[PDB]
């Protein structure tokens, strides 16, 4: 069908647009994720118990 | 010194004697039978306690497995009646323990517990009394509020509307407050003694007066109001025979008829089971005066068995006029065990067999 | 993307001068150009607002009728001429962008405010 | 077609509130601006709700009936300027009187 | 207890207890109402049965609903005009008039569309220029390629009746507005002193998957079948049988784990046309295995039981049947009897005597 | 047969993206995070209890002040609570009674509701009339709406039943931009903390990352076997969490364009409902059909916690804006909060 090849043209255009993207190694991003994890590991009440002065939930 | 008769017991305390002649004291046993009778009645209590314990566990075992889908309107009251009877029945399995025929009912000297702290008697008798008294009164009030729930739910058979929701905790507080006032009302007397032939402590040897009304009559009252609610209930749920909504549900008509006959037979057995207990005290009412008369003649005989005893007659005893009715106590005992039985009949369904087989066959 | 202006100074009161404001980096026809003055020690008072769409512009609440605005379709530049001077014309002038119709340049969301500004010129009297 | 601001000040490490009440029942075309003394006027919020892309997100604009409010939560000490409101419903453009900030 | 808490709390906890009293009182409509689901494949059958079970209402012209559909007819007009200006904007070359101040003046009310109440003389005064401009109709005939409300051209010719202040529209304009395409056509009535709600589906998606679990605690589900559908062509596959797909989806309902306690009500709503068509088109098309007879009055019961025996491993699902009806008073009386049967069954279940 | 030629080129472009995916793969996160330090045993207790409902609970949402909480009924009610004082501050009815999602404003003035009937409704609280008015309406979708979020006080993003998403502005009542490209029905979505990117998850085993202002399908994420029912976003704006019908929640990264790690506890066959992060980025909070919630470590790849305080199936869960507490709503007609 002509509508089927029309939407097929849409999809092949989509894959042509998402063909050329720059990609970075997963080791690098993983290291950045671990850096972002350790950068906020000292201010979150879900990891350490919090006294009644700072914890408002008794 | 002095001289002590066979029925009399030696005691170094004048606070609890038979006050005709000083020296001796009285026992805790009923001396008008032998110990064979004790064995017989103890065995009967054990047997009926065991079967009622079994049937109450047979009821509760269904409720614990479906508790997370059956914590609801009024069938949990059907869970409660046996739940406030089971705790009573095991109390009546106080027999055949180490020394529970005497050591819970017999003082340091021999005379039964007079119910008082001042005489340095441990409060070991009152505990069984209060738990079985709570059990029986709770059972009766849960029974009548079940009848309340049924007549109010069956008046409410406008088939989609008005489940009487916001009055349940009212009833729970009523049924938890009523035995409280009843236990303190019986503890107002507090001169509670013990029975040996049954092995359950109670007032009533010298005092039927403070034991007639406030112990029995409220069961009569709930009989009358329960009966009233049952007849008004069955007259109201008769109206679906001449069903003014429409002609339908003959499949449901068969079931409502079966349950109607169920309520009918239950009301019939509920009717007799309290008037038989009244009949026991009807038999007791005229006979108690003659029995205490013959007891006074019997304590005269305690002298007069050996008075008129030469060295040529055989082993002597008196000729009493009438003896206690050694069998008819089992009527009212069977009546209470029958009320314990009657609540297990409700779970004797054509429906619990399927859930029972499921709960068994899941783990063989 | 930036703008530029020109035409600051001083003439004896009554005559007009040529004041230029050039916008750069985007379409001219698909926006409107606003002119605003600022007096030393005072607040902000609106002067003019030229629409390239219709051309049916207007002027301020008080200084209207006596000034004249223009903006060219090719060079993308606005010119302003101001006769009828008074004592309160000692001011620092500014021009700004206002996308009235948000859709013709690209089918987009709305925006209500002066988007991009310049550094402004300055004119006094004596 | 006039308005009414509230001239006030602020201090560091605070949250400050700027009010504005228009004369008539104006529509939802309200802009907010910041002005460093002798410099260019920079925009904060267009259309009374959405901040401009690039400005830090410690500012917000609230609308309530005919009242408009700039809310600055936990400012940084590089914010010493003069703020201004702006009505842009009709083709007749106006401003507010505006207010400045100065510490003790 | 405390004092300084109580000052602000005489607003706070007072509000909470008051709103709790306003929230608990919904049991008057929560429990008194019994929910019915509707499903099937005969769409005109569905419409006819739902319009017959509905008590015949006329409530489109009441003076209590007046301002409501006034706000509706205002919102639709402003929505339609901003939609068509969006369409004119999405025309890649501008098309207005000689004096282009009309399209610029439209921006005064595009920004001035921030009201809900009475309509202004300004907006009427500018739309009378907009609809006078021939560009809006040049793009409006072309607006079918884009998203467009179908009731556009009616009001924009009749804008003078709209432009009168304090005017009340008629039943015709309301019935022009209040036709919806897809969603839930939730109707409800009260018959034989019992209230009843009625929900539906209009083929929202391809297959049901997620939203069925939303209708969990429903007392009854009514399936309908136009039984003269065996010979009608399923025009989405070479398998002509329209009956079998409805049977399969019915089977997916009856084996659904959310539905193990909810009774079904089965309707046969196209038997009267079947009673004449049986002669020309007998049972020789539907199934080749019915060697019993030819006539209608027993083959109908056979296809009923051949519909009914798909209930997999359940003797707790009370499948109730019916046939067609002309005067549906006895029909709705039957469904009244069925729903009261299942609720009295549920009532005795909760009582614990069955 | 040009359709066959272009689908051949589509197939080889799928080969090219899997080539780039295998090419940019050097080392998985597990062997790099073999030497990390374990946290240990973390218990949570139900701090306060909320019992103001009748029907089941489908959705909730935290505010952006850790003060107010919103929660939807299924009996045509919509209630907000104070967190600390635990008082029923406001509770509104609505004309429909089949709602499936809410969103609270980042300011704290607008609340959005919607559901099965293809229409969305936004209400206003801060008024001089002293009571909530039915403020604004959104209509235009065909299928039922799944989830909605606020990215502003004027612009609202939403997700339809017709395999689409859309950006609307509340003053017009007209959608600004439409997002088509999915094949199966979309079930959930979430946006970036910078309000520039949002990601949509359908029933068709694919996740689409969208740039909010461009209206082009920027990134696609395949790999799954079944429906996606849960989406959460990383607080950095670089990673993105998923979830599916067999607890196979997989971590993605938008920068590197590749799968990170799949999670699977060996005794779980149940489905997912909704997933949430913490402020750290080392915690995944999720719920299953066996009533159980459990914290899963992002780097350690395993923990089986127990906070299953629900009799009925868990429905929705969330983390607070400051990461102080977490909230859980299930079909027990209740609402609980852990800390
Ligand atoms: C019948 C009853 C047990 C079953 C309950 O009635 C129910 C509800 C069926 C028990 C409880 C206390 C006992 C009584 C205790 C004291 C006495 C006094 C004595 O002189 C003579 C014996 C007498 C009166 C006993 C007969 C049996 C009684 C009434």
């Amino acid at each position: 069908n002509t509508a089927s090849i029309a939407q097929a043209r849409k999809l092949v255009e989509q894959l042509k647009m998402e063909a050329n993207i720059d990609r970075i190694k997963v080791s690098k991003a993983a290291a950045d994720l671990m850096a972002y994890c350790e950068a906020h590991a000292k201010e979150d009440p879900l990891l350490t118990p919090v006294p009644a002065s700072e914890n408002p939930f008794r | 010194s002095g001289q002590c008769e066979v029925p009399l017991v030696r005691t170094d305390n004048p606070k609890s004697w038979y006050e005709d002649v000083e020296g001796c004291g009285i026992q805790c046993q009923n001396p008008l039978f032998t110990e064979a009778e004790h064995q017989d009645m103890h065995s009967y209590i054990a047997a009926f306690g065991a079967v009622t314990g079994l049937c109450t566990l047979f009821t509760l075992a269904t409720f614990v497995a479906d508790w997370r889908n059956s914590n609801r309107y009024p069938a949990v009251i059907l869970f409660y009646v046996n739940a406030c009877f089971f705790v009573g029945s095991i109390g009546w399995l106080a027999q055949f323990m180490d020394g529970a025929r005497r050591e819970i009912v017999c003082r340091a000297d021999g005379t039964m517990r007079l119910g008082e702290p001042t005489s340095n008697e441990t409060l070991s008798c009152v505990i069984i009394f209060v738990i079985v008294y709570y059990a029986l009164m709770a059972g009766v009030v849960w029974f009548v509020v079940l009848t309340y729930a049924w007549h109010t739910s069956f008046k409410a058979l406008g088939t989609t509307y008005q489940p009487l929701s916001g009055k349940t905790s009212y009833f729970h507080l009523l049924t938890w407050s009523l035995p409280f006032v009843l236990t303190v009302a019986i503890l107002a007397v507090a001169q509670v003694d013990g029975d040996s032939v049954s092995g359950i402590c109670f007032v009533g040897y010298k005092n039927y007066r403070y034991r007639a009304g406030f112990v029995l009559a409220p069961i009569g009252l709930v009989l009358i109001v329960g009966g009233y609610f049952l007849i008004r209930g069955v007259m109201t749920l008769f109206s679906i025979k001449s069903n003014h909504p429409g002609l339908l549900s003959e499949k449901a008509a068969s079931k409502i008829n079966e349950t109607m006959l169920r309520l009918g037979i239950f009301g019939f057995l509920a009717f007799g089971f309290v008037l038989i207990t009244f009949s026991c005290h009807f038999y007791d009412f005229f006979n108690q005066a003659e029995w205490e008369r013959s007891f006074r003649d019997y304590v005269l005989c305690q002298a007069n068995v050996t008075i008129g005893l030469p060295t040529k007659q055989p082993i002597p005893d008196c000729e009493i006029k009438n003896r206690p009715s050694l069998l008819v106590e089992k009527i009212n005992l069977f009546a209470m065990f029958g009320t314990g039985i009657a609540m297990s009949t409700w779970v004797w369904t054509k429906a619990t067999l399927l859930i029972w087989r499921r709960t068994w066959c899941r783990l063989t | 993307v930036q703008l530029v202006e020109s035409g600051g100074g001083l003439v004896q009161p009554g005559g007009s001068l040529r004041l230029s404001c050039a916008a750069s980096g985007f379409n001219f026809y698909y926006s409107s150009i606003h002119w605003v003055r600022q007096a030393p020690g005072k607040g902000l008072e609106w002067v003019a607002s030229i629409y390239s769409y219709s051309g049916s512009t207007s002027y301020a609440d008080s200084v209207k009728g006596r000034f004249t605005i223009s903006a060219d379709t090719s060079k993308n530049t606005a010119y302003l001429q101001m006769n009828s001077l008074r004592a309160e014309d000692t001011a620092v002038y500014y021009c700004a962008r206002y996308p009235w119709y948000w859709w013709m340049e690209k089918p987009y969301l709305s925006l209500y405010g002066m988007d991009y500004w310049g550094q402004g010129t300055l004119v006094t009297v004596s | 077609m006039t308005q009414s601001p509230s001239s006030l000040s602020a201090s560091v490490g605070d949250r400050v509130t700027i009010t504005c009440r228009a004369s008539q029942s104006v529509s939802s075309a309200v802009a907010w601006y910041q002005q460093k003394p002798g410099k260019a006027p920079k925009l904060l919020i267009y259309s009374a709700s959405s901040l401009y892309s690039g400005v830090p997100s410690r500012f917000s604009g609230s609308r309530s009936g005919t009242d408009f409010t700039l809310t600055i939560s936990s400012l940084q000490p590089e914010d010493f300027a003069t703020y201004y409101c702006q009505q842009s419903s009709s083709s007749l453009i106006t401003f507010g009187q505006g207010t400045k900030v100065e510490i003790k | 207890m405390g004092c300084t808490l109580s000052a602000e709390d005489k607003a706070a906890v007072e509000r909470s207890k008051m709103i709790d009293r306003n929230l608990r009182e919904d049991g008057e409509k929560a429990a008194r109402e019994v929910k019915l689901l509707l499903l099937g494949a005969g769409e005109s059958g569905k419409n006819t049965i739902v319009k017959q079970m509905k008590i015949i209402h006329e409530a489109g012209y009441s003076e209590e609903e007046c301002k409501q559909y006034k706000a509706v007819v205002y919102s639709n007009t402003i929505q339609s005009i901003i939609a068509i200006i969006r369409a004119m904007g999405r025309l890649k070359i501008d098309f207005g008039d000689s004096a282009r101040a009309d399209d610029a003046r439209q921006l005064f009310v595009l920004a001035g569309a921030a009201e809900e109440g009475f309509m202004t003389a300004e907006l009427a005064g500018v739309i009378k220029r907009l609809w006078k401009d021939s560009g809006v109709q040049a793009c409006f005939n072309r607006s079918r390629e884009y998203q467009l409300n179908d009731s556009a051209a009616y009001y924009l010719n009749d804008l003078d009746r709209i432009a009168q202040p304090n005017y009340i529209p008629t039943q015709q304009d309301v019935l022009r507005t209040r036709v919806k395409t897809t969603g839930i056509v939730e109707t409800h009535f009260t018959f034989k002193d019992l209230h009843f709600k009625m929900f539906d589906v209009g083929a929202q998606r391809s297959e049901r998957k997620k939203w069925i679990h939303c209708f969990e605690g429903v007392t009854a589900i009514i399936f309908c079948v136009a039984l003269s559908d065996y010979d009608l062509v399923l025009a989405e596959d070479e398998e002509m049988n329209r009956m079998h797909a409805s049977m399969k989806l019915f089977d997916s309902i009856c084996n659904n784990k959310w539905f193990t306690d909810t009774s079904i009500i089965l309707f046969l709503n196209k038997k009267d046309l079947f009673e004449e068509k049986i002669k020309k088109s007998p049972l020789t098309i539907c199934y080749p295995e019915y060697a019993g007879s030819n006539t209608y009055e027993e083959a109908a019961a056979y296809i009923q039981c051949q519909f009914e025996d798909l209930n997999k491993r359940k003797d707790t699902k009370e499948i109730y049947t019916h046939f067609t009806c002309s005067t549906d008073t006895k029909n709705v009386q039957f469904v009244f009897d069925a729903v009261t049967d299942v609720i009295i069954k549920n009532n005795l279940k909760d009582c614990g005597l069955f | 047969s040009e359709l066959d030629q272009l689908r051949q080129e589509a197939e080889q472009l799928k080969n090219q993206i899997r080539d780039a995916r295998k090419a940019c793969a050097d080392a998985t996160l597990s062997q790099i995070t073999n030497n990390i330090d374990p946290v240990g045993r973390i218990q949570m207790r139900t701090r306060r209890t909320l019992r103001g409902h009748l029907a089941k609970i489908y959705a909730m949402h935290w505010g952006t002040d850790s003060r107010l909480l919103v929660s939807a009924s299924q009996d045509g009610k919509l209630i907000i609570w104070d967190s600390y004082t635990t008082n029923k501050v406001h509770a509104i009815p609505l004309r429909s009674s089949w709602v499936m999602t809410c969103a609270y404003a980042p300011s704290g003035n607008y609340v959005a509701c919607g559901g099965l009937d293809n229409i969305c409704s936004i209400y206003n609280l801060k008024t001089r009339e002293g009571n909530v008015r039915v403020s604004r309406e959104l209509a235009g979708h065909t299928g039922y709406l799944s989830c909605c979020r606020f990215l502003d006080d004027n612009q609202i993003v939403t997700s339809s039943g017709d395999t689409t998403c859309a950006l609307w502005d509340i003053e017009t009542g007209q959608q600004t931009t439409t997002f088509t490209g999915h094949t199966g029905d979309v079930m959930s979505l979430s946006l970036a903390p910078d309000t520039r990117l949002f990601v949509s998850g359908a029933c068709d085993a694919s996740a689409k990352l969208w740039d909010v202002r461009e209206g082009m399908c920027r990134q696609t994420f395949t790999g799954h076997e079944s429906d996606i029912n849960a989406i959460c976003f990383f607080p950095n704006g670089n990673a993105f969490a998923t979830g599916s019908d067999d607890a196979t929640c997989r971590l993605f990264d938008l920068r590197a364009d590749q799968e990170l790690m799949t999670y699977s506890h060996d005794n779980i066959i149940c489905g997912i409902t909704s997933v949430s992060f913490s402020k750290s980025g080392r915690l995944l909070l999720a719920g299953y059909d066996d009533f159980n919630c459990n914290v899963w470590d992002a780097l350690k790849a395993d923990r089986a916690g127990v906070l299953a305080g629900h009799d009925n199936r868990v429905s929705c869960l969330g983390v607070t804006d400051d990461g102080m507490a977490v909230a859980t709503g299930s079909w027990d007609s209740f609402l609980k909060i852990w800390n």
